[PDB]
This record gives C-alpha cells, structure tokens and sequence, in this order.
C-alpha cells in the first residue's frame, strides 16, 4: 500500500537541540500532508503539527510553537514525475526539557486532499525514541542476586537476579544462554530517581534445586559494548552452591 | 557587522533591538523600528529572530 | 476545549464475548471521530474514519457508531488478536485531540499471588551498598497492594515499584520492589517482611526475613 | 407550532463564575438557532447564530452548544456588567419565536425587609380617596410576598404591588404597595394591618396603625 | 460597523393610525432585509413582519398579516453605488387595540443574502414605544406620606412621597431639588383601571431627621407644561413635623 520511515533513536543533553528525518513513499496520492505526533511513555498522544512537503507552509499546534521548527524537502520532480512518488520531512526538537523524552511519530494526514479540511493520521511511521538528560554512558552494576534462607520443599520459593545502575535502556539478558526459556519473568525497566536504569529477572520453581542446579545468566549492554555472564547461588553472610 | 539604526543608538543585525517578539510589547513604536531600519540589507535578516518564538505568554 | 473522554478505562472480557467501547466529548464534533487500535512495541493503526467508516483493508468485526457529542466502537466477537490499546481521536478543530486510551484484556478465572524476598550480595557490600528484592508472582487479576514493612515499618524513601503485563500463554501480572542504601543503615533492622493485599487472597499476606543469614 | 422553552426562569450567581443557561426546543430546529440578551430601556444585542458562532463584536465571555432540540449557553464568567435578560430564538420555520426569556439575580448575603406602613393624608382625602404604603426596604431576595388586612378583614382585591429592579451598587431590592380606599370605607374601620412572607425573616411579621394616630 | 435609527414614542387612542419609520446606515452589504419585532412588557418578544426595500416585498406572521401595512423608499438604488448605502422603511399600524401597546423594534435581516433563507436578527434600533389608551392629556396628583406608626423620633427608616393621575408616563423625582440624590429609593410606575399612572419614591432616611433638615421633593413633567413641590415632613392627623 504505503510506508513511512524514520531516523533511529537518539539520546541527548538538555539544552541541546535534536533533528529527527521521515521519508514517505509508495502511495498513489501525491499532495497529502506529513504532520508529527509525540507521545510520553503511554501518558497522552500529542498531535504536534505539520508541512505539505510541496508548499512547505508549516502548520503547528499552538503548543509546540518556539520550542519545535517543521521542514520538508522539495526535489527535482517533473510535472510529470514517473515513479513512485516520495517525500521527506523534519521536527528540530530544540532548547531540550528532560519532560522532552517521548516517542514521536510521523503520519499522513489528508487534510489538504480533503476539500482542506482536518484530518485523521491515514498511515504512521514505525516511531522513534528521544532521551533527554544529562547523564554519562554508565555501564551497569551487574552483582547476583542472592536467595533468601530457604523455606524448604513442600511447594515453591524464591529464584532470581538483578541488573543496577547504568545509562542508555537498552540492556539484554538471557538465563544459560537460552536454554531456560518459560518460567522467567524479566521486569522491564525502573528509572532510578536521577537518571539510571534498573531491571530484574526471576524464575518461579518448586523448592528442589537451590545449591544444586547451574543457574547462569547473560546480562548485555550497548556502551562500550560491555557483556557479563554470572551465577546465582546463595552467598551473603554465608555460602551454599553447586 | 551589519548595522541597525534607532537614532539615539547603533547596534549588529544580530543582538535583539530592544527585546524579544518588540511588536507584543510596544507595538506603536515598533512600528517605528522599521522606519528607522527602513532600508538597510541587515535587518529584515534579523527579523528572522526578533518576530519569532514564545516570550514568557506569547507563542509566536 | 474540547474535552474527550473514553469511559472504561479497561475493559476485560473472554475471546469470543462483544467489546464495546465508549467515548464521550464535551460539545459536539458531529462525525469527525477516527478509532485507532495501538500494540506494545508498536505505533498505532486506524480501524475507523468518520463515525463508521472502515479503513483500508480492516476486516469486519470492528463497527463505529455516534454522532454529535457520544460514540462508541463495537466488535462482533473479539479474536484472541484484537487485545490491544484503544484510541479515539477528534479533528474538528485545529487542536486534533486524542482520547486517554482504553486496555483491553482478556478475563479468565482467578488466581493469587506468591510473595518472594532476597537478601544483598557480596558485591554491593564490597562497594558500601546492600540491595533487597520483593516480589509477587503469577496472579489475575492484579489490582493488588503492596509495602516492605522492615520490622513492621513502612520503607518507602528508598524503594521504587515495577509490573508485568499478562503473559501471552499464562495470563497472569507480577511485581517487583527494591529498597536499597547504604550496607551500614541495612544493619538497623532484623525483620524484613514484605506484605500484600489483594483481591483473590481471602485477608493480607506476608514472608519474613533476616538480615545476617 | 416550534414552542422555545429556557428551563431556568431566572438564574444566580455571583460574579467570576460560570452560569450555565439552556432552553427546550419543542421540536427538532437542526441547529438554526441564536442567543441575545437585553438590558431595561435597550433592544437585544445578537451574542451567538447557529449552535457556536459568536458575533464579530463578542469576547470569549459566551460559548453555545446543541444539534437538535437540546440547547445550552455557557457565560465562562460574569463580568459585574453581564447580568442581564437573556433569550434564545428559532430560525428553523416560517413562525420565528423567542423563548419567553432568562433573568440572572447577582447573589449576595440576604437581608431582611423593615416591612413598614406609611398612613395617607388630607392631600388625598381632599379628593374622595386614601391609600396606604406597605414599603419592604433594602432587602434581598425579592422573593418577598405581602398580603393587606382592614378590621383584620383580608384585602387581597386592590391592594397591587411595584418591585425595583436590582437597585444601588449592591441589588439591595425593595417593594412598595398600595391598598387605596374610598374615603367612606376609609373612615369606617379603624385598623390598617399589612403581612409580609420572607426567606430572611424567621417566620411572617404583621405591621399596623390605627385611624386618627 | 452599523446603526438602525427609528422615530421617536407615541401615544394613541383606540381606532387611530401610526406610520412608525426607521433607517439603516453604513454597511457593506446591499441586499439586506429590514424585520419589526414588538414586545409589551407584559410579554415575550415577536417577530411582525419585513421587506427586502430594494424589491419591497413585504412578508408577514399569520398573527399580523393585513394589521400592518410595511413598506419603503426608493433608496437612490442606482448603479456606481459608491456613496454609502442607506435605506428607510416604515410600517402602518391601523384602528390598533390598546392591546397593541408595546415596544415596536426595527432590526436587520440577512435571511436573502444567507442564500434565501430564515435567519436571525444581525442589528437593532432602540425602538419606539406606543402607547394606546382611552386617556388624555393630564399631569399628577401629589400628596405627602405620614411616617409609619407617626413618632418623629426614631422609629421608622425612609421618607417618602406618592404620585397619582398622570398621563405620559415621565414624570420626574428628585430630593430636596436633586441635592439628596443618595439614599435615594423609588418604584417604576402603575397604570391604574382608571387608564392613569402613578409612582411612589422615598429617601431611606432615620425619623430623627425631621426638622434636623428640611426634607421635600420636586417633580417636573412634560404635558402642559407641569411643575410642582411639598414638603414630606409629617402632615396629616395632626401638624407635629418635629
């Protein structure tokens, strides 16, 4: 039918400022709009503004005006064209606010199209990440999580681990290398009151195999391309293991 | 530098005449900001940034 | 402004079972409603223009209805795909306007959570620090509470709260709680217990544990 | 026939807050219909035409709605300058009507009526006549009945009634009435009585005054 | 931006004639209607009857069809209409009941420039009001008031006045010639069954006051000339004023 595609995802310094680039094709219609949504993790959806890529003539919402600028690309096209039809299109996101970090969308809007008029968004963009703040490239505190003194058989107890304080999200992990696959819950994310990540990663089992089995797991990070594997056996003030 | 007039004063086509977004503040003098700059190559470049963004109300 | 509403929040129901969802706006858009369906990991996808008008290539089970200031989405019989984020949307003014999103969620029978708790390791208190884990596991539906009671006192200036959604096989939430400080303040307590209410367990809940062991 | 019916036969509320006015259309007008309001001594001046246009001379102080039969105004606050009479009208048929109108009460603490008697004097009964002037001063609200008695004999025939309006800086309204005899029947009873029901009295008050004090 | 301007009030007896007229000024528009609408105080407000006074073209409520007579000028209607447009139009109220005593309105109609449709009102005059009655040509009755429960002293806070047996409605009231404008209280009119006014005024003065000041009130009215004055101090079963 259609698609939109949009620049990866990008982390940055507050007061800073930051440029995101759409393309659009495929379509048989020529002069719709392309227009910006944005979105703070699940708490609203944003309808930002938007250009016709053929008039320019950006259009915002009264919101977003002096804290955002909206672009688009005119191109050697002919009168006649011959091809599938394209299109490109920006927001410079500028003076960045930490509240700035949300995903933003691009779609297509055919208020034009439609008698100009206002319009539903007709087709999106994949979405793309913006982070706002003033944090280093820590890579995490990656420590075993220890179980606790143990209830005994008869039922199920506690198995698990923890992953602490870095920056960028973007984290992995993955218990004996994928060979435990069911069972593990991995909580997604925390964000530790000034910046940092947090996650943990958990195996509900009966009671039978603490001490005994080789519980392992990977944990994967993208700053200076860190990679850690560990176990988890009970060590605190004491010691049990394998 | 590229030049501004006020009369009384002289200033880059690159520093705010008097203040940000001058026609929400003092409109009527404003007015007479372009009879001063009137017809120089500088100014109407920084009419660019001196009728432009969100002062501490106003949003354009 | 024009003020939108949708009036479940959530709504859960078994495959097979009518959704309908609701949407209120505070003077009348008079069609020029859109109704959007959004998947985690995703950007959303139109369903509806207008008041009833499918969108390309959206199948039939998905019907829109309203007109002036009251809609609603209907769907025939909800297909173990459809469970997903709802949007309405608003464009008959110049700040087009999304509604607040509703869940929808698949019901099934009852189950209660099992309540986990673990000690810090070495390497926290090697660099000054002790780490301690809570957890409630597997259970539905998840409208619990929960605190960490540390010698039946509430901690809380430290510790920070996480969810899971419904697993897609099992359809069940779970949580996970930290507290965290300095190894030397971990010492001043001997009972750390955690609690939780819930609606499937019969009164509250609570495991304990102690520092030192 | 299109019969306009506003629910409210007066309204109150202080200044800076929002009245919320509406009218019943006895049959579908498909919007085609407008809101005024006047003042005592002015004609109309338009404020809304259709559900939601404003006149070109209005502030953001008025907002419409309705798309059938069901109407509202909403004032986003009175100004000490907006209480006023206000109207819808139809222009859906042939026959235009008016509603029978909306007048707003500025709110304020009550007071209590001195309800008062006033005897007559020989500059009327001169001239065959006497009339006597039960006169409610200062009050709010003008929700005040007064009824007259002679040899504690009711009076209710000739007795008739005047209001202010909204009077002084402060709507400090009062009432004045005249029962008005002949000059025979003036002379032959003896007690002049006139009985005042009131929200700010306790319960009613009766004044009175004899023939030749 | 516009004014409607109409002929001042009148008054009437049962079985006569009134030609009511009004003009309109300073539009951009050419083609509008001129509408008369009446309330009596006593009712809602109605719309009469209208021309277009280019066509003339009358159009009526089935209430005041043949009642009323609405015509207009030729308005120097001519190509290069460069001066500014105005037109005048009048209606013919004939053998009228004295339950066509009312406020009579001239306001601007946009329903022919709107596509040919009903409308609401655009503009209005300030009316004029007529008056039908069997009366004729009298000014007032006056009389001073005795305190209530007459003490001067103290128990009683007004001091008042009533007038009676006018014709035309505007007399007039003031306090020891205008000078005790504050404190002031009055009350609008009532047309007795006899056909004839009659008004009642005060000022909201303690009964200490009497002879502390002198106290009166002068009228003035427009027929014949009238003028008159009295003291409102205490005056009628017996002379003890202070």
């Amino acid at each position: 039918q259609v698609q939109l595609v949009q620049s990866g995802a990008e982390v940055k310094k507050p007061g800073s400022a930051v440029k995101v680039s759409c393309k659009a094709s495929g379509g048989t219609l020529r002069k719709y709009a392309i227009s910006w949504l944005r979105q703070a993790p699940g708490q609203g959806l944003e309808w930002m503004g938007g250009i016709i890529p053929i008039f320019g003539t950006a259009n915002y919402a009264q919101k977003f005006q002096g804290r955002v600028t909206i672009t688009a690309d005119e191109s050697t096209t002919t009168p006649y064209t011959t091809t599938p039809y394209t299109s490109t299109a920006y927001i410079e996101l500028t003076s960045l606010r930490s509240e700035d970090t949300a995903v933003y969308y691009c779609a297509r809007d055919l208020g034009p199209l439609t008698g100009y008029s206002y319009s539903y968004f007709d087709y999106w963009g994949q979405g793309t990440l913006v982070t706002v703040s003033s944090a280093s490239t820590k890579g995490p505190s990656v420590f075993p999580l220890a179980p606790s003194s143990k209830s005994t058989s008869g039922g199920t107890a506690a198995l698990g681990c923890l992953v602490k304080d870095y920056f960028p999200e973007p984290v992995t992990v993955s218990w004996n290398s994928g060979a435990l696959t069911s069972g593990v819950h991995t909580f997604p994310a925390v964000l530790q009151s000034s910046g940092l990540y947090s996650l943990s990663s958990v195996v509900t089992v009966p009671s039978s195999s603490l001490g005994t089995q080789t519980y392992i797991c990977n944990v994967n990070h993208k700053p200076s391309n860190t990679k850690v594997d560990k176990k988890v056996e009970p060590k605190s003030c004491d010691k049990t293991h394998t | 530098p590229v030049m501004c007039l006020l009369a009384n004063t002289t200033f880059p086509c690159s520093q705010p005449p008097c203040t940000p977004c001058c026609y929400e503040k003092e409109p009527e003098e404003t007015l007479r900001m372009l009879e001063d700059n009137v017809m120089r190559p500088g100014y109407y470049q920084l009419l660019q940034a001196s009728l432009t963004c969100s002062p501490h109300r106003q949003r354009r | 402004e024009i003020v939108m509403t949708q009036s479940p929040a959530t709504l859960s129901l078994s495959p097979g079972e009518r959704a309908t969802l609701s949407c209120r706006a505070s003077q009348s858009v008079s069609s020029y409603l859109a109704w959007y369906q959004q998947k985690p990991g995703q950007a959303p996808r139109l369903l509806i223009y207008d008041a009833s008008n499918r969108a390309t290539g959206i199948p039939d089970r998905f019907s829109g209805s309203g007109s002036g200031t009251d809609f609603t989405l209907t769907i025939s019989r909800l297909e173990p795909e459809d469970f997903a984020v709802y949007y309405c949307q608003q464009y008959a003014n110049s700040r087009r306007t999304f509604g607040q999103g509703t869940k929808v969620e698949i019901k099934r029978t009852v189950a209660a959570p099992s309540v986990f708790i673990f000690p810090p390791s070495d390497e926290q208190l090697k660099s000054g620090t002790a780490s301690v884990v809570c957890l409630l596991n597997n259970f539905y539906p998840r409208e619990a509470k929960v605190q960490w009671k540390v010698d039946n006192a509430l901690q809380s200036g430290n510790s920070q709260e996480s969810v899971t959604e419904q697993d897609s096989k099992d359809s069940t939430y779970s949580l996970s709680s930290t507290l965290t400080l300095s190894k030397a303040d971990y010492e001043k307590h001997k009972v750390y217990a955690c609690e939780v209410t819930h609606q499937g367990l019969s009164s509250p809940v609570t495991k304990s544990f102690n520092r030192g062991e």
